[PDB]
């Protein structure tokens, strides 16, 4: 109970990622917008920005 | 450290900005990405571990 | 400023947390330094938020 | 027969097709296509990578 300070244990999570072409599932919280055809634009597509 | 606990989550709209109020001296070292930025890339799927 | 806790340490360029965001920031150049020191004894005050 | 006139279109077109393709080889860094690095790291290592 009253150890030393490097002595008390950390829990840690290493959780990763992939960052690849596959279908991405797990994203950040944003919104979306219609699609134009005819018209240079900025796309955000899934990542590929 | 003898038992992992790997659960691979599925699709989701999980904030990564939720634990920023976490226990004191929440280090955050990502080697390779960055932690802020963790907030408009969608990743395929996480590997959590514990 | 009076910040406190382990949030001084995570005063910096970036590394934007839960305190830091909103009590001190800095242009992402940082041309300078930054002191700080444990004022236990000398800012003790049970109520004076 | 004209041998040595496709010589030179043949080296011209190489010269091009050779310059397209290692646009796709990282040369250090984590990706490669440029709206990759300035989506995933801090300008601390985004400025290096």
């Amino acid at each position: 109970p009253t150890y030393g300070v490097g002595h008390q244990p950390y829990r840690v999570v290493v959780l990763s990622f992939e960052l690849l072409h596959a279908p991405a599932t797990v994203c950040g919280p944003k919104k979306s917008t219609n699609l134009v055809k005819n018209k240079c634009v900025n796309f955000n597509f899934n990542g590929l920005k | 450290v003898y038992a992992w606990n790997r659960k691979r989550i599925s699709n989701c709209v999980a904030d990564y900005s939720v634990l920023y109020n976490l226990a004191p001296f929440f280090t955050f070292k990502c080697y390779g990405v960055s932690p802020t930025k963790l907030n408009d890339l969608c990743f395929t799927n996480v590997y959590a571990d514990s | 400023f009076v910040i406190r806790g382990d949030e001084v340490r995570q005063i910096a360029p970036g590394q934007t947390g839960n305190i830091a965001d909103y009590n001190y920031k800095l242009p992402d150049d940082f041309t300078g330094c930054v002191i700080a020191w444990n004022s236990n004894k000398l800012d003790s005050k049970v109520s004076g938020n | 027969a004209l041998g040595k006139l496709q010589d030179v279109v043949n080296h011209n077109a190489q010269a091009l097709n050779t310059l397209v393709k290692q646009l796709s080889s990282k040369f250090g860094a984590i990706s490669s296509v440029l709206n990759d690095i300035f989506s995933r790291l801090d300008p601390p290592e985004a400025e290096v990578q």
